[PDB]
């Protein structure tokens, strides 16, 4: 079994806890509980391989923000959420890329571009602003609802077969 | 430089590192043993976060120190003082200027606030994960609610009204899939006619299903309050530890079950369906990745009345026998295929508890509380922190839910299930062996022929399911 | 090559059972232990002069999985029988181990031993003699161990290795 350490970032309130509780628990969080650190495992097969992620969820509350060098350097791959119905939230997307790439002191670090709420229907950040910023990454977007699930596996897989693949 | 720190006088977390209250192990460091302080000032780090350290530690501290005593610690571990103005900030103020004050900002920004906030974090950790402290001492939850809801300053307050309303959530204290589940299955049994339901008359991938769901549910209901200190072992288990109690009674009634089912059916052509259909569900419970129920029945298998059964074993289908066997191997060389395997399926799964209770028991009986160095006692963490890892594995398999519609009539036709009925351990599994004996005599003795019990079909309608439109 | 014994070690739960396997097997001095180690129940000993290996089996912590015993029991060719000398409950207990041991292994002499352990230093209960008694009346050895010194650790399983041997 081998172990991916994947990281979720991104402004307060976009859905990192909701999206990372989806996927572990099958259960959709309605409360917005600001997170300090939590850490989570989930064992599973991906592309016929069995792992084991461990998913520390972040905080985006901008008074944590001095405290992000030290889990950018444990992890592996990251996962860089906004929410599709909040605008700030997609142009703080830069600043948390940045910031890993100093951290890690690399170009070329696992990431997934991530626009979650998509359940929503008064978009405000269109795809395909997001997805020409994700190309310019050298990344994929993938669009989520921690709501509904939808892209929610496709995200965190994604992010792992980057992983696998550096 | 590094940021100078108050005086260990008037705070104690400053005192410096030695090896009289902190031994690492061998890119955070891990930690072997310390003082209660030393891992309480480790556990809400100002360099770094430890979300590991931090379930370790809010599982395992009991046996170190107390509740009420480890809120008092983390509460003197939050109130840190600030340092006062330097040379430059002096100057400054003593020409009427606004001083820089950078060292103190420094200190604020680089020391106090991450530590506050990883104090909190161990408070919502405690608080959402650990609840039962404050469930058993009103007057520790009383304490946190006052701690909590008197900090002040505006760099913490999002995380303190949240954890307030956390609190007074969990003072008072829904599943989504990828797919809908597959429709139930019926056979001899129709639904709504309860009174029918027995091993060959409901749909034996039904039977599976729901006793996995059963299984399932009794499995991610233990919590870690109940496994640390072996109180399941203790005098108080009944107390302690009610979840994983009912848990093993459930698997104990369901092998019995399937012993008396065997061995009360005399007929040794019925008796062959009975097993068939057993293995059977074994197949399922395989399928299904309920590692429990598998087990269940090859502990009924390798029972003493069952297994000398060799007319009804000579009758069993190859395949059957074949999947029997590979069930068997997966304990065999102390569970070693077993252990392999649950490694490598994608879940949900049911595991076996056992095997996670012999090793927490071990662990807490093989290693010492404490280690002597330097004339002090030093708590051993790595101890703990081997605990910990065993509850982990434990709570990671309890998060994924299966996607199988619960029969609500089969689901309590199993709760109910009573196979030793009011007799004792001893008499009734006495009674089991000397069914067994008289369904098949130990040799000279000749084979009697038994009348047919069973009025309905015996032919299993098979484990792969089915689905009309 | 080398003779391979699997021992089973039975006895009453919540009384320091577990020592018995700890204290063999362990870093003798050191007190130490990883039961998740692939072989943490594996020990080469030379009894008599002779090399074997024991492969030692403890459920300690199952005892509520009450149906596995005869899963469990199967397995093994020697049992340690082992009851808390401070809880008579658990002595009173060993004669249904021992008619368990009997009946799973479909034998009258079955190689076994009867270890009385010191886990504590709560009070007595059990006196010696009421254990040899009961071990004569068996016709099995009686041995009692230390769950904190190693006193009759290696005693136990020798003695049950050495029942096997005669057999
Ligand atoms: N409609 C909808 N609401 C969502 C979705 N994801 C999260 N939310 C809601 O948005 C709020 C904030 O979610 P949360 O997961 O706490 O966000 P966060 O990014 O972890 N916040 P923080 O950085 O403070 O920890 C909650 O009320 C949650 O229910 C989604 O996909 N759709
Ligand atoms: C299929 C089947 C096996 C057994 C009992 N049993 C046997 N025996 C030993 C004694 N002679 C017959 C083979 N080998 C087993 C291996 C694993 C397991 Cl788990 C049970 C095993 C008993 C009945 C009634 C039966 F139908
Ligand atoms: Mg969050
Ligand atoms: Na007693």
């Amino acid at each position: 079994m081998t172990e991916y350490k994947l990281v979720v970032v991104g402004a307060g309130g976009v859905g990192k806890s909701a999206l990372t509780i989806q996927l572990i628990q099958n259960h959709f969080v309605d409360e917005y509980d600001p997170t300090i650190e939590d850490s989570y495992r989930k064992q599973v097969v991906i592309d016929g391989e069995t792992c084991l992620l461990d998913i520390l969820d972040t905080a985006g509350q901008e008074e944590a923000s001095a405290m992000r060098d030290q889990y950018m350097r444990t992890g592996e791959g990251f996962l860089c959420v906004f929410a599709i119905n909040n605008t700030k939230s997609f142009e703080d997307i830069h600043q948390y890329r940045e910031q890993i790439k100093r951290v890690k002191d690399s170009d070329d670090v696992p990431m997934v571009l991530v626009g979650n709420k998509c359940d929503l229907a008064a978009r405000t950040v269109e795809s395909r602003q997001a997805q020409d910023l994700a190309r310019s990454y050298g990344i994929p977007y993938i669009e989520t609802s921690a709501k509904t699930r939808q892209g929610v596996e496709d995200a965190f897989y994604t992010l792992v077969r980057e992983i696998r693949q550096h | 430089g590094q940021m100078r720190l108050p005086s260990a006088d008037v705070y104690r977390f400053a005192e410096p590192d030695s090896e009289e209250n902190i031994i690492f192990e061998e890119g955070i460091p891990i930690i072997k043993a310390g003082t209660v302080i030393k891992l309480i000032e480790r556990l809400t780090y100002h360099m770094y976060a430890d979300p590991n350290f931090v379930r370790t530690f809010l599982t395992t501290y009991r046996s170190f120190c107390k509740p009420q005593e480890l809120l008092s610690l983390i509460i003197e571990r939050f109130e840190i003082p600030e340092p006062e103005p330097t040379e430059a900030d002096r100057i400054a103020i003593e020409n009427g200027d606004q001083p820089l004050s950078a060292e103190l900002k420094r200190f604020r920004k680089e020391y106090i606030q991450p530590v506050q906030l990883r104090v909190l974090n161990v408070c919502r950790h405690w608080v959402e994960h650990h609840f039962y402290d404050f469930e058993r001492d009103a007057y520790l939850l009383q304490r946190m609610e006052e701690f909590i809801g008197t900090v002040r300053g505006k760099a913490m307050k999002k995380w303190v009204e949240s954890i307030t309303k956390i609190i007074q959530r969990k003072k008072i204290a829904n599943i989504t899939f990828q797919s809908s589940p597959p429709t139930v299955e019926w056979h001899i049994s129709r639904p709504g006619h309860i009174e029918t339901f027995d091993l060959l008359t409901l749909h034996p991938i039904e039977i599976a299903r729901q006793l996995t769901l059963l299984e399932s549910d009794l499995y991610r209901a233990v919590q870690p309050s109940e496994l640390v200190g072996s109180v399941w072992t203790k005098e108080d288990k009944e107390i302690n530890s009610p979840n994983l109690l009912k848990m093993i009674r459930h698997t104990t009634n369901l092998t019995l079950w399937f012993e008396k089912c065997i061995v009360e059916t005399e007929n040794l052509e019925e008796r062959v369906a009975v097993v068939s259909r057993i293995i059977e569900i074994l197949q399922v419970f395989q399928e299904l990745n309920n590692f429990n129920g598998v087990l269940e029945v090859v502990s009924a298998m390798n029972s003493s009345p069952v297994y000398r059964l060799d007319h009804t074993f000579e009758q069993i289908p190859s395949r059957q026998k074949k999947i029997l066997e590979e069930a068997h191997e997966l304990s065999e060389d102390h569970y070693k295929k077993y252990l392999a395997k649950l490694r490598s399926i994608n879940p949900p799964c049911v595991p076996f508890f056992g095997i996670y209770l012999t090793n927490i028991l071990k662990t807490e009986e093989g290693n010492p509380e404490v280690l002597k160095r330097h004339g002090k006692e030093l708590i051993n963490f790595s101890k703990r922190r081997k605990v910990a890892e065993i509850t982990g594995e434990i709570q990671q398999y309890q998060n994924q839910p299966y996607c199988l519609r619960v029969e609500s009539d089969i689901k309590r036709f199993f709760e109910n299930l009573n196979p030793m009925g009011n007799s004792m351990e001893k008499e009734f599994t006495d009674y089991l062996f000397n069914k067994s004996l008289e369904i098949e005599p130990r040799n000279p003795k000749p084979l009697p022929r038994f009348p047919k019990k069973y009025s309905y079909p015996l032919k299993s309608p098979g484990v792969r399911p089915s689905n009309p439109r």
